[PDB]
């Protein structure tokens, strides 16, 4: 039995900086679809990590040399529409450990906001590893 | 045309991972576990050291093979004294090809039938045209 | 839905666990680039805590794999002293690295899948396979958690677990040891299970009352 893992990423609506220089909270930054995995794959077995390593959050940084940053969370729903989440940098933000949905599972990358200070308009990046520890 | 950089490579804290060979569509020189084929007949599996060498303008990975190993693969090393550090000059065999098919980890040696040891019998013909 | 820009990633390993006979010269496992673009494959081995140790060697540890192509990894024991009375667990992780791609905030995120599978070091002293001892798990409830007990010398890699008809997310039970499962919600207040066999398939269902 092979171990197939796939991920699709779908960008959300365009993001704009508010009058106060922050971005809004709870914006749908993008949608993740994890797939290929054997039925029985669990949410604690999935870990999204990045270089910033902030437990529970992914961190995006401006590419203009001025180091503007914002954070985001990754959360989803189980079959009973309860809040669940994969590990992000080693820790779950919300919910109980659950069996992922059969075939594939969606997660949503939601905005939290700037890390400190006004955000400048421009390109913001992150490089995210998606580790799945198969049963 | 694709280009890689080191952004997502596990770097041993200020170590530096060079991806310049991968960007040309080459692989790293070093030790690879391969199946060895001589004229399409599988003969071995072993760790073999490869280095980059330029052949008619093209860089390719090139196997360090011993005379002892060639014998073991079906080749009459005595025909080719120019074969004889412990790596043979494979270009010493005329009418021959050496290819590392990387994706398969397959080292393929093609060699004039006269270069080979006979093998009676018997999926193969009684005699062969040569060169 | 093409309103929104999309990106796709995927790495496949040819098997879902490796049974490594203690002192074997080495074992082979395939890796496949299921995508439409080349990747670098970076493979590494971790101890059971997911930490760096190098009692095992993977070659090649970094190589380029072209769109839709497959290659094999050789996993080879490099000494180390292992216990003879039970299996040891490591992890092989195979990561696929993608090539480079006044008011508005442009978001550019790239992903890499790191597909990890169990590497089970099995002393030749151990007779049998895990399916022969799967029925021997016993179960108790202590401090609000459901505790599995595994008397066998094999990791019991649970692949399906239910407690009073309600699903529990699987985890291995270590050899000659226990694992404690958290009991959420409405699961509190009989256990049924299937292990994953050495070929990665779900084995038969067993069911037992809790004890204590």
């Amino acid at each position: 039995e092979p171990a197939r893992i796939t991920l699709t990423y779908k960008e959300g609506a365009p993001i704009t900086i508010m009058d106060n220089g922050n971005i809004d909270t709870e914006l749908l930054v993008g949608t993740l679809t994890l797939g290929g995995y054997k039925t029985g794959t669990t949410s604690t077995s999935v870990n999204f990590t990045d270089a910033a390593g902030d437990p529970m959050y992914l961190t995006f940084t401006s590419q203009d040399g001025n180091n503007h940053q914002f954070t985001t969370k990754v959360i989803g729903k189980d079959s009973r529409d309860f809040d669940i989440s994969p590990k992000v940098n080693g820790e779950n933000l919300v919910g109980d450990d659950v069996v992922l949905a059969t075939g594939s599972q969606d997660f949503f990358v939601r905005s939290i906001g700037s890390k400190g200070g006004k955000l400048a308009a421009g390109k913001y990046t992150d490089a995210v590893t998606v580790t799945v520890s198969n049963q | 045309a694709y280009t890689f950089d080191s952004t997502m490579l596990d770097t041993n804290s200020g170590e530096s991972i060079d991806v310049s060979l991968f960007n040309q569509g080459l692989q790293l020189p070093g030790n690879y576990f391969v199946n060895v084929f001589v004229n399409g007949r599988k003969v071995d599996s072993g760790n073999i050291d490869f280095r980059l060498e330029k052949h008619n303008g093209k860089e390719l990975l090139w196997p360090c093979l011993s005379s002892l190993q060639l014998t073991k693969y079906g080749i009459d090393i005595d025909k080719y004294p120019d074969l004889i550090e412990q790596c043979v000059d494979l270009l010493a065999i005329p009418h021959s090809d050496v290819q590392f098919y990387f994706n398969q980890q397959k080292l393929s040696l093609i060699v004039p039938p006269q270069a080979l040891l006979p093998r009676f019998d018997g999926i193969m013909p009684m005699q062969l045209w040569d060169d | 839905d093409i309103k929104f820009a999309s990106k796709e990633y995927g790495v496949t390993i040819g098997e879902s666990r490796i049974i490594y006979p203690l002192d074997a010269a080495g074992v082979m496992v395939s890796v496949k680039n299921t995508q439409d673009y080349p990747v670098l494959i970076q493979s590494r081995i971790y101890d059971e805590n997911k930490e760096k140790e190098d009692p095992f060697v993977v070659t090649p540890p970094l190589f380029r794999l072209d769109a839709k192509q497959q290659n094999s990894l050789r996993i080879a024991q490099a000494g180390g002293v292992f216990p003879r009375d039970k299996e040891s667990l490591k992890w092989l992780c195979v990561k696929g690295i993608p090539p480079k791609d006044d008011k508005d905030v442009g978001v550019f995120v790239q992903f890499a899948i790191n597909n990890c599978i169990k590497l089970l070091v099995r002393p030749n002293e151990l007779k049998g396979t895990p399916i022969q001892f799967a029925e021997n798990l016993s179960w108790k409830v202590d401090g609000g958690k459901l505790i599995a007990e595994n008397p066998s010398p094999f990791y019991m890699n649970i692949g399906e677990l239910t407690f009073g008809g309600k699903s529990i997310p699987s985890h291995y039970i270590p050899p000659k040891s226990t694992w404690a499962f958290d009991l959420p919600k409405g699961l509190a207040g009989n256990v049924s299970w299937r292990i994953i066999n050495d070929q990665g398939g779900l084995d038969r269902l067993y069911s037992k009352n809790v004890t204590l």
